[PDB]
RNA sequence: UUGGAUAAGGUGCCUAAAUAUUCGCUCAUGAGAUCCCAUAAAAGGUGUUGGUUCAUAUGAACUAGCCCUGAAAAUGGAUGGCGCUAAAGCGGA
RNA sequence: UUGUUUUCACUUUCUCCCCGCACUAAUGUGGGGAAAACUGGCUUUAUUUCUUCAAUUAUUUUUUUUGCUGAGGA
């Protein structure tokens, strides 16, 4: 395990309520779960969703629960498809993509990080709504359809990425990028 | 319904220009991070870019995923299934001995010896360049009497 | 950086990565010197730079051109003058480090017995994905008026000869030696031979 | 994105080939050619015991995948070309000065005169391995042969080239040199 | 052969530095095969400085300037070393001795 | 501490059961509201 | 004054510190590189990346990121320079 | 007006068959079909040093190498 290459998202659950009323006696509780970076801002992000949707906020609320949803398998392959809701600088759109790693954290890791490439849609102006792991069959985009072959191979011609005690300013002569 | 010394013999002169594939069980030396060093197994593979890996218990490295820049594919490779996992792959790295394949090339000696030679003590130290002063006598005088 | 001189040989390298780690090698009084500058590559359209430099050309201080800046031609004093731009030349300090600096185009004499040392910051293939565009600016000085190449390319196969004959010469000789060291090998103490053996010396 | 895409080249039954690391040499009953491909990253596999090439390209997206194609074709004609020559009928139009063609240098450099009345030389050299006549079929019929599609093709061009008019409306004054058929001798 | 040295060799850099803000309280140094910081930490020791002079200043023709290693400097295995007096800058690039005692 | 991690299993099975009840009922609505 | 650890800001060199990691986009025959801050639009693009809506792996219509055109001023000229394309550019972690 | 229950469709192969019969990126392969079950998953017993006991938080505990300072004088 390395901190550098672990990212820091974590799926978390939320679970609250308005304070029970004279004018309404028992109030509907709420629970969803939400990916934040901990737990203090997912309880801000739910809360701000709560402003968005249902007519309440935190003066006239409170919390029940807060709890961390962590993976069943960590080391399994699974296919995700996750609905979104962005902003452009012009208009708002929303949009479903695929993924395919480990777990729901490093997905939405890497559908934030896809995000920030091919559309400069900052963090803020997102909002991730229905993720949910599907089956082989049901993948709808292409580029995660040829992953999923019977029998996957390929070559290896990543450039050598060696550490700063070798990375040395002078050698003996010229290296080769085909290795292997 | 087959292809006999024809097939055989094509496929070796043949010779594919890319070779050490990352198929399944492939063995590869991770050398980037904390763990460069090791010798680890790829298990399976979840993006062109990130992929598993994971050794058996025997090189010391547990199970996660790392990103394939780090890794260095090797020539020699092992014949796990897709599904497998910790347990049956330590079965089968001591079945077919892999390390001791390793360990017998140009560069598995290379890395065993070089582990020996910054291991070792100033006593071994003086041995050597004792040993190579006597061995640089003998060489000295055979080369004098080559003449 | 420890050693009384470098020789580094500009084989398929990039002007910019390669101008950065030769000013920093200056900075620290370290000597350097540049062989075959001929062969620099830089990262870009030939038409591009052709053009990135013509404007150079076009640039000129109207009052007296004698004082204008030296547009130059040479590819050895093109590598000069974009380490001295790089480098705090107006200081002494920097007029040190950019004096301790020596290049010459092709090869000379006294540098082609010393072993050559390659850069991997600034190799071509390593720093450049293969479909994009580069250059050699040998060409591009051909073009800018340098009109001495073809001169440069017959000494360079001139030398190729010679060198061929050496490496094929000292690669006998060491063939030869290998032959005897291991041949006197057994003539040493079990003890002896053990510990060679260890650590494969 | 995709992986690993490829493409397949029959082999003729006459040519020989040569391939190292994308510099390809081809004799034959009509010659020779050499063609390099070092500006592509491409993989090229030659079984000459079962014929064909296989043409391989691995983590490619469209713009690079297009040139594949490129590769299977050039290859294609390298080895028509190579197997049957490149063959070019030009045809010559003149309405009220007959344009006059002299033919000489051993099939090399042809001179025009005429075109318009001029009297001023208008010639053109020619491509290496390419040879040009005139037909014995009909007068203002001018074959060129040869084994390059590309060196046939260029000394057409510049045939066609080093005639035209200036000033002079083109959408009247018809005359001029083009290209009538392609063929394959 | 003779003379033997048991030192490493280092190389003077400019002062604790920063850009049209100088420091002239430490002193960067260079070594001669450490490239990462958690090598460079195993260094902390004595250093001594030795330069020449045109004539003799107490009989001999050689004097030194003593100092501590005190702590690493970035990543890339550069330390600071602290002095008895301030190396003047004529010293840079010359060769400075880190002494393996203590 | 088995009767909890069976009330774990039992809870976080809850969790996404709603979840995924969710999920179904968007895309009915989703199906009806297409035509 | 002596040490330690930071803010803003930077980490290719100038210039003290990462040719640091990792995730995508960008070929520019006038690319781009911080608010004040030292200009750029209406309209376009069969350039390329990702989407949505429809039609039987294809046809259309839209949609937004980068890029190209639009884009012209006088001493020679400036992302601060050098230069930078497996960035030392863009947007993140 | 929500909870409750049901159907099929889901993996490993260095297994085999039929068509192409050598068609592959491939020491194999595309498509159509057979196979159990070493691979994998689950429910039992005894162990954890053959091998992990992870990561984070609460409450404690040390440790390895060393830089700088030494005010005052009861």
């Amino acid at each position: 395990i390395d901190n550098s290459l672990n990212t820091n998202i974590h799926q978390y659950h939320i679970v609250g309520r308005a304070i029970p009323t004279a004018k309404d006696k028992n109030p509907n509780v709420y629970r969803m779960c939400i990916f934040a970076k901990n737990d203090t801002n997912a309880k801000s992000r739910f809360w701000y969703f709560m402003k968005k949707i249902n007519k309440l906020k935190k003066s006239n609320g409170e919390l029940l629960a807060c709890e961390q949803i962590k993976e069943r398998f960590p080391l399994r392959v699974k296919n995700y498809g996750v609905l979104l809701r962005y902003d452009s600088r012009t208009g708002t759109h929303n949009m479903y993509k695929e993924f395919r790693d480990t777990t729901k954290e490093g997905a939405i890791a890497q559908l934030y990080s896809e995000m920030a490439g091919r559309h400069r849609a900052r963090a803020s102006s997102i909002n991730i709504i229905r993720i949910s792991e599907i089956s082989s069959s049901l993948v709808r985009r292409p580029h995660i359809k040829q992953l999923l072959k019977r029998r996957l191979r390929f070559p290896a011609l990543h450039l050598p990425t060696l550490q700063k005690e070798y990375r040395k300013k002078f050698a003996s002569k010229r290296p080769s990028t085909y290795r292997m | 319904v087959e292809l006999t010394e024809e097939e055989k013999l094509y496929i070796s002169k043949k010779n594919l220009l890319f070779k050490r594939f990352v198929e399944p069980g492939r063995l590869c030396l991770i050398e980037y991070g904390p763990y460069a060093g090791k010798l680890c197994f790829i298990v399976d593979i979840v993006t062109i870019t990130r992929v598993i890996v994971d050794g058996a218990f025997i090189t010391g490295v547990p199970r996660m995923v790392i990103p394939l820049k780090r890794l260095k594919l090797l020539k020699e490779r092992i014949k796990i299934n897709k599904n497998c996992k910790s347990g049956f792959l330590r079965k089968t790295v001591n079945s077919t001995k892999v390390l001791e394949e390793f360990n017998n090339s140009k560069l598995g000696k290379k890395m065993i010896i070089k582990k020996k030679r910054d291991e070792a003590t100033d006593f071994e130290r003086f041995q050597v360049y004792f040993a190579k002063r006597e061995l640089k006598k003998k060489m000295t005088t055979i080369k004098n009497k080559k003449n | 950086m420890y050693k009384k001189e470098y020789v580094i040989d500009c084989k398929g390298h990039l002007l910019g990565r390669l101008a950065s780690l030769i000013a920093k090698e200056l900075l620290n009084g370290q000597r350097i010197v540049a062989v075959r500058c001929e062969d620099i590559n830089i990262s870009g359209s030939l038409y591009r730079n052709k053009l990135k430099y013509q404007e150079f050309l076009r640039l000129r201080t109207n009052t007296n051109p004698k004082k204008g800046p030296l547009h130059l031609r040479e590819p050895s004093k093109i590598l000069w003058r974009c380490v001295r731009g790089m480098l705090p030349h107006k200081t002494y300090k920097g007029q040190l480090a950019l004096k301790k600096l020596k290049v010459c185009v092709g090869m000379p004499y006294p540098y082609d017995k010393k072993k050559k040392y390659v850069l991997p910051s600034a190799l071509r293939a390593f720093r450049l994905k293969k479909h994009r565009r580069y250059c050699r600016l040998g060409t591009l000085s051909s073009r800018v008026g340098w009109n001495y190449d073809t001169l440069v390319k017959k000494n360079e196969v001139l030398r190729k000869q010679v060198s061929k004959a050496y490496y094929k010469k000292k690669v006998n000789n060491l063939n030869e030696k290998k032959e005897i060291k291991t041949e006197a090998l057994n003539l040493i103490n079990p003890e002896q031979r053990q510990v060679l053996e260890n650590f494969g010396y | 994105k995709t992986i690993v895409s490829t493409q397949k080249v029959l082999i003729p039954e006459g040519v020989k080939v040569a391939i190292n690391a994308r510099k390809v040499t081809v004799s034959g009953k009509y010659g020779t050619l050499r063609r390099s491909f070092r500006h592509l990253p491409i993989d090229i596999r030659l079984n000459k015991l079962k014929k064909y090439i296989k043409v391989v390209m691995w983590f490619g997206v469209p713009d690079s995948l297009a040139c594949i194609r490129t590769v299977c074709t050039h290859l294609k004609n390298m080895f028509t070309g190579v197997t049957k020559k490149f063959l070019y009928k030009m045809r010559l139009v003149h309405a009220h000065f007959p344009i006059n063609s002299n033919i000489v240098d051993n099939n090399t450099r042809i001179e025009i005169r005429n075109y318009l009345g001029e009297k001023s030389v208008r010639f053109v050299k020619a491509l290496p391995g390419v040879v040009i006549e005139k037909s014995p079929n009909v007068k203002d019929e001018i074959y060129v042969s040869g084994a390059d599609i590309e060196n046939v093709s260029l000394t057409a061009a510049l045939i066609h080239q080093s005639v035209l008019c200036r000033n002079k409306d083109i959408r009247k004054f018809l005359d001029g040199i083009y290209v009538s058929e392609v063929t394959t001798v | 052969l003779q003379a033997v040295r048991l030192y490493e060799k280092g190389v003077i850099l400019g002062y604790k530095r920063s850009q049209r803000n100088q420091d002239p309280n430490f002193t960067l140094i260079s070594i001669k095969n450490v490239n990462t910081k958690k090598h460079a930490q195993f260094y902390v020791k004595r250093v001594a400085y030795v330069y020449r002079t045109t004539k003799h200043h107490d009989g001999v023709k050689i004097k030194c300037i003593w100092g501590k290693v005190c702590r690493t400097h970035g990543n890339s295995g550069v330390i600071r070393a602290k002095f008895k007096t301030h190396i003047p800058p004529k010293a840079f690039g010359d060769r400075v001795r880190i002494l393996m005692y203590p | 501490k088995q009767i909890q991690k069976k009330e774990l299993q039992k809870i976080n099975h809850d969790y996404y059961k709603g979840v995924a009840k969710a999920v179904k009922k968007k895309k009915k609505r989703e199906e009806k509201k297409a035509k």
